[PDB]
This record gives structure tokens, sequence and C-alpha cells, in this order.
């Protein structure tokens, strides 16, 4: 929700970022899936079913998902999104 | 509900 947004920088580890991207067809948006326990992605604050709002700083509500996976697969050694929950 | 999924 976008009533309470929250930051998160995270960090790449050997696994990489320690979480899965999950798109419905047919539907908006691309949400937080699987996030490895003392990964990246749970130490940097993200929670199962938050939804990625900005990929360091760019809005992607209406990209399609193969171009967010490319965002933050070529980030680097970190990534900072904008995501809420719900 | 087809479901797109990746690791990163």
């Amino acid at each position: 929700s976008m009533h309470k947004p929250k930051l998160c920088r995270l960090a790449k580890g050997e696994n990489g970022y320690g979480f899965h991207l999950n798109a419905i067809r047919g539907l908006p948006g691309s949400f937080i899936k699987e996030v490895q326990k003392g990964g990246p992605a749970d130490l940097a604050g993200l929670e199962d079913e938050d939804v990625i709002i900005e990929v360091n700083g760019v809005n992607v509500l209406d990209e399609p998902y193969e171009k967010v996976v490319d965002r933050i697969q070529s980030s680097g050694k970190n990534v900072t999104l904008l995501v809420c929950g719900k | 509900l087809e479901t797109k999924k990746t690791k990163l």
C-alpha cells in the first residue's frame, strides 16, 4: 500500500539478493516471494508479497515484469528498492 | 493463474 512505503537497500551476496520476483500473467506489478532466511532481502527488510514501486529511483509500476527483472539483475553489487506491503 | 518466477 502506498500509504506506508518502505525503502530497502540490498547488498548482493553469493546467492544473489536472496529472493524471488514474481508476477501474475494478466495483472500489473511485480512482488517479492521466497525471501531467503538471512539473505540480503531478509536483512534489508523485505517481506513476502511486498510490491516493487521503484528500482534505484525509477518508477517500475507500469513496466513489464521482464524489464523489472533486468533492472535488478543489472544493478551490480547492490540495489535500492521502494516497495510497499500487503 | 499463470505465475512468472525469477530467482534474484
